[PDB]
């Protein structure tokens, strides 16, 4: 064989429910986590950290309980804390505080109201009072607050109004991110934490992971062996930021705060833009694939395509999607999300809602996160003796 | 999961696998959920464990396995994970909406260190060993110190070389022995 | 007024809802004080259909074991035929179909057996399994036991420290050499009647009888060595929770080939993932497994289960061979003086609403017509008429199930039912007996049987025989499982005694133990 | 409203004990179903010193 | 554009109800979703006729009213105008689900 | 946008409305209505540059063999939010001041 053409996986990594690659594969393999599963969920949770100096004045280093700077031993972890982490990891009941607040108990909807008698006056700047004036035309009327400057505003019968209300929805389950997951542990800056759309996030450390799982503290160390243009990425996903994209229809509607240049988090290819720019300084070749549920695999294929072109020696792929409020609502309405209450209904505990070839099943359940795999030639993966996790047939 | 199952027996059969010989199905949403466009990913790193360690994890969810999935011989529907002596190969498959089918095949590393000189393996050993030292060091560093990620700021080169970068398909950085840092030396052209 | 309106009006009708609560405040007082909490949560009905649970799927299981066995045989965790193997081969063979023939032989010709004694050990072995699997392909699935009998040993140690195992009986390696030992009797029960007999109905009352013992011996003698086989029958079990007498039953009605469908007062699911790991080990070729919600408390679950069972559209559209109503709740501690609402409520499940679950089976049968499928009843008696002592009204819901025999005849419904009372024996392991396994080992040294969930399964599964079946459809049957406990005079002063004789000889170590460290 | 006064309270309160009456009702059902008239009546006392 | 005008952008502003408002009518359900949006500002009683029901709200509670924004980009590129799909033999049927 | 806002506004819909605001559901229609093809399918996205990028991989994906027909190009729309989100950026001319 030419090793040139043949491609490699080389270190690869994951940002779902169970945490990473490693602890969800305990959770597959033997159903329970080890002591260093436990550890490092706690860890990816927040429940504990690293201590390394003095505490009420004696020196001590070693594990503490996040909040209470306690020491903790390893062997403590696992019954001290396995039973919050299996509460909040994996398939369980939406906790709206991981979406900013969304109860599927209580999803909002906006409904009209039409005016049946002019209403009492209230109180505003002239240019809003004019913007009125300017949506409802005659039905407005508006006079200055004349101490001030400020206007005063009626609205007359037969304008209308518009109020919300809450559904009931029956989507009330989701694979969902472990809680209190914070991509600062890692090291990214709060003030990239506060500019990028949560999904960019999990490809930037699935991102990092993966490298570390090829071996790799710095990708400048390619450019020892290859040019700065034989780097590419072809990471892709379903869907763009889905922050940015709810935002920017939804609450910009509703006068919000919003940072500005919003629009271009919405776009699937800002996250791959992301990692090139914060971590590689490539000039190589950069593709975005678009398959919604196929999206990885078709990340992948792209990728090995592109190296055995010869316009990339590496290539970085995989992808990425969220977990929405919207998002949910659309899949229920295509009947291809299991039903939580029809579940319940039935017996069934949130962990058993999704069930493939069972007599049973009735739909996936919806989740989130990302996944990243390092493919390269055989040739250069031996050229730089990093580990080789499988072959691209 | 019917459609599936049939497209695989029938490529199977079509291409003559020998009968009896059924392949173990993984079915790893029953855990993870579907995180439509990441999915594949999940399901790829599964596979290349299951090479890497010979187990086959088993879907603990399937609790009764539908009476339309036994006419498809060629597959075995595990609820428990199911140690092997070592897995050759393995596949994945996914149909994303917009009738898009996605397929791949994945081989054991075995098979290519088989197309090695013994030497030039031991030489990949040795750096891969040496590699594996410095990685598991800066791993408890970044861990403890909850700096894994480190970001970047300047390029390995500067404005000036910028182009030449560009423009010489030779260049390579070294590393710089007072910083550590990896760079375009000035000289690099 | 020039409008008529009024807001005291608004207080009129709120007034008038005070009277709606007052009035049924009162009959719930008037109903508590009559029944107590433990009855009134006890009597809710908690069946639905929608929470079934149905497993059929062995053809899957089959490939899945033999795959495991296999490669347990190569890692070499199996390296000598043992019981345990044999068991797990006869599992497979009840299994057996053409997809797995065709599976098992695949990995049998590409076994390489240059890789080491373990891979030319799975070849032979495997090759031996196929064969046995093909003699079988044909034949119905039979429950065939291969365990080995127990029982009970109570040690003191050194130090003075008790410990309660169940061993293996030297005198008895196979159920054959059971049986032949039930059949033997013992010195207590010399004039010798077997430890395992019939009785017959006499004009002074149920006597043992030696040709029907004989019968039911012989079933089990032949169900020990050949098997017994329960394809196309239709069960329907209470009381099989784990570490009860209908957990064993229900691995043996399933391993033959049965329907079943078995009751849950607690549904969870923690308990259908027990039900589930039962069914893929022993479920059969051709067998299926029903899980539901039931309380036997509850007229309305009584009612709402036959009619699931019998319902064409909506339910099983089933036709019951055999019903086994084994539920029973623990009312130990309870004597004359403390008859409370959990005594009520037991009394209830395992004597007014079994009898109305009868009944119910009756109406169907009768309103479709189905004149020859008389069900067998396994009716679980109990030698305890008072005997034990502190069990609230478990000896007089017992007793009082005895009246079906006279009911049989004197009623228009043994052509819908035939009857088969059981004298379930002292049982160690199980919910009712587990407090009591300490002294179990002493009781025997007098000569009676004790048994274990295993040896009674077996002896209840041998009721089920055709032969047996055939004998109820001609007249009741009693069977007399107790093991001879009938003959010990004041069997609570001497459990009390033994459960002494114990204490002291740990206690006098213990306190040589004590005192030498201190 | 300059005397802080509303006739739908009244209303109000009246709904709640709607509530009362069918929780209580409920109860009630329960009961019956498994009991029957002839028990119920059968079992109230009489006794009078 | 269906109406998009660059001079009356339209978007929507909240009010804070200063008075319990004048009550209006709906099904039981609509007069439902209203009381859990809103909680305790909602009070929703039968029109004991019909089975509908009418709704008051009360100060504290809030409203949306839409307003416009002249924006500035006033101009674009635009297909010309009256093209129809139809034209090319694409049935009506497609033109209304894409 | 009528996925978020309209229905947020709980005006009438088609319900299985998401599947067309994908990327990938112009390509299959294509596909469904006038080719009925098994071929490989692949959706670049790339805002502005989106055609090129198309061009490329379909010049690509014939290379590699996987085709030997393909169709290239691609599209976009204009519509009130993508308008004033380019003006936040200043990267449209500001036809007032143009005037």
């Amino acid at each position: 064989v030419d090793l040139e053409k043949v491609i490699v996986v080389t270190g690869f990594a994951e940002v779902g429910p169970w945490g990473n690659s490693r602890t969800r594969w305990e959770m597959e393999a033997y159903g329970e986590f080890s002591l260093e599963g436990c550890i490092e969920m706690a860890w990816i949770m927040g429940l504990i950290k690293n201590y390394n100096g003095l505490i009420k004045g004696k020196p001590y280093s070693g594990w503490v309980d996040a909040k209470t700077g306690e020491p903790v031993d390893d062997k403590d972890v696992k019954p001290k804390y396995e039973k919050y982490i299996l509460e909040h990891s994996g398939i369980r009941l939406i906790e709206p505080e991981l979406f900013g607040g969304y109860d599927p108990n209580k999803k909002q909807l906006l409904h009209e109201v039409v005016i049946q008698e002019d209403l009492d006056p209230f109180q505003c700047s002239a240019e809003t009072a004019e913007q009125f004036k300017r949506e409802h035309g005659d039905k407005v009327e508006i006079f200055e607050i004349p101490e001030s400057g400020e206007y005063t505003v009626r609205f007359k019968k037969g304008a209308t109004l518009w109020i919300p209300k809450a559904l009931r929805f029956d989507r009330l389950v989701a694979g969902q991110i472990p809680t209190g997951w914070d991509a600062k542990r890692y090291g990214i800056p709060d003030d990239i934490i506060q500019q990028v759309d949560p999904v960019c996030l999990f490809v930037l450390v699935s991102t990092v992971e993966a490298l570390l799982s090829s071996g790799i503290t710095d990708p400048y160390e390619f450019y020892k062996y290859v040019h700065v243009s034989e780097l590419g990425n072809c990471i892709g996903s379903g869907m763009g930021g889905a922050t940015a994209l709810r935002g920017m229809h939804r609450d910009r509607f509703l006068d919000k705060p919003l940072q500005n240049d919003i629009l271009q988090e919405s776009f699937i290819n800002t996250m791959s833009a992301w990692v090139n720019m914060l971590l590689l300084s490539s000039s190589g070749p950069i593709k975005t694939p678009v398959a919604a549920c196929a999206t990885a695999v078709e990340s992948v294929d792209v990728g090995v395509e592109t190296i055995l072109e010869g316009k990339a020696r590496i290539c970085l792929v995989g992808g990425f999607d969220d977990f929405g409020e919207e998002g949910s609502y659309e899949f229920a309405n295509m009947k291809a999300t299991s039903n939580a209450v029809d579940e319940f209904a039935h017996g069934r505990t949130p962990q058993e809602m999704s069930r493939p070839t069972t007599t049973t099943r009735n739909g996936f359940m919806e989740s989130q996160g990302s996944g990243v795999q390092v493919i390269m030639t055989a040739k250069l993966a031996l050229e730089m003796g990093v580990p080789i996790y499988g072959i691209l047939a | 999961d019917k459609n599936e199952s049939s497209v695989i027996c029938q490529q199977l059969a079509h291409l003559g696998r020998k009968k009896g010989n059924a392949v173990l199905g993984i079915f790893q949403k029953y855990l993870t959920g579907h995180p439509k466009g990441a999915a594949g990913a999940w399901m790829l790193n599964g596979c290349l464990q299951v090479l890497n360690t010979g187990l086959v994890p088993g879907n603990r969810n399937a609790d009764n396995v539908d009476k339309v999935m036994e006419q498809f011989d060629y597959i075995v529907y595990p609820n428990r994970s199911i140690q092997t002596d070592g897995i050759k190969a393995f596949s994945v498959t996914s149909f994303g909406f917009g009738q898009k089918g996605a397929q791949c095949i994945g081989v054991h590393p075995k098979y290519l260190y088989a197309t090695l000189d013994e030497q030039t393996y031991n030489e990949y050993c040795t750096k891969v060993q040496a590699r594996q030292k410095k990685a598991y060091r800066y791993f408890h560093n970044g861990l403890i110190n909850n700096t894994l990620f480190q970001a970047k700021e300047k390029a390995p080169y500067t404005d000036e070389q910028l182009s030449a970068v560009l423009l010489n398909p030779d260049a390579r950085v070294v590393e710089d022995k007072k910083t550590g840092q990896l760079i375009f030396p000035p000289n690099f052209m | 007024r020039y409008l008529k309106l009024d807001i005291r009006a608004g207080d009129k009708a709120y007034q008038a809802s005070q009277e709606s609560a007052k009035v049924l405040q009162s009959q719930l007082d008037l109903w508590l004080a009559e029944h107590g909490d433990f009855y009134a949560s006890g009597i809710e009905p908690v069946f639905s259909p929608l929470k079934a649970r149905v497993y059929d799927s062995s053809w899957n299981w089959a490939r899945q074991d033999a795959l495991s066995m296999y490669y347990d045989i190569i890692f070499g965790r199996l390296k000598t035929v043992d019981r345990e193997i044999v068991s797990q081969c006869i599992r497979i063979m009840n299994r057996a179909n053409p997809t797995l023939l065709e599976f098992m032989q695949y990995h049998i010709d590409n076994c390489p057996t240059d890789r080491g004694e373990t891979y030319q050990l799975a070849k032979e072995l495997g090759a031996q399994l196929i064969e046995n699997c093909k003699e079988v392909l044909n034949a119905n699935p039979v429950y065939k036991d291969v365990a080995i009998p127990t029982g009970p040993k109570t040690t003191i140690d050194a130090r003075g420290n008790l410990k309660y195992e169940e061993v293996p009986r030297p005198s008895c390696r196979k159920l054959e050499h059971y049986v032949q030992q039930m059949a033997a009797g013992g010195k207590i029960s010399e004039y010798t009647i077997p430890f395992l007999h019939l009785r017959k109905k006499s004009v002074m009352g149920w006597e043992y009888n030696k040709k029907l013992t004989s019968l039911y011996l012989d079933c089990l003698e032949k169900a020990a060595r050949d098997g017994l086989t329960f394809a196309g029958k239709y069960a329907l079990m209470t009381g099989a929770g784990a570490g009860s007498i209908g957990a064993e039953v229900l691995q043996g009605l399933i391993s033959g080939g049965a329907h079943v469908i078995v009751t849950t007062s607690r549904y969870s699911r923690e308990v259908t993932e027990y039900y589930q790991s039962m069914y893929s080990r022993y479920g059969a070729r051709g067998s299926q497994l029903v899980v539901v919600p039931f309380n036997q408390g509850s007229v309305q679950d009584v009612n709402a289960l036959v009619e699931y069972i019998y319902d064409t559209k909506n339910g099983l559209g089933w036709d019951l061979d055999y019903i086994v109503p084994f539920a029973a709740i623990s009312e130990q501690g309870r004597q004359i003086d403390g008859i409370d609402s959990k005594s009520e409520l037991a009394h209830r499940i395992m004597l007014t609403n079994l009898i109305r679950l009868l009944g119910a089976v009756k109406t169907q049968k009768a309103s479709r017509g189905y004149e020859t499928r008389p069900a067998q009843v396994i009716l679980p008696l109990s030698p305890n008429h008072g005997t034990f002592g502190s069990d609230g009204l478990y000896s007089e819901s017992k007793l009082g199930l005895e009246t079906l025999f006279n009911r049989w005849e004197s009623e228009n419904w043994s052509n819908y039912l035939t009857i088969c009372g059981a004298i379930i024996g002292w049982t160690r392991g199980t919910g009712l007996m587990s407090g009591n396994n300490i002294v179990a080992e002493a009781v025997e040294k007098f000569g009676v049987r004790t048994f274990s969930q295993q040896e009674m399964a077996f002896n209840l599964l041998g009721l089920m025989a055709p032969t047996i079946v055939d004998l109820c459809q001609n007249e009741p049957v009693c069977a007399d499982l107790n093991g001879g406990l009938q003959f010990i005079p004041n069997l609570n002063e001497l459990m009390t005694r033994e459960r002494k004789n114990l204490t002291e000889t740990s206690e006098i170590r213990q306190a040589v133990t004590k005192e030498t460290a201190a």
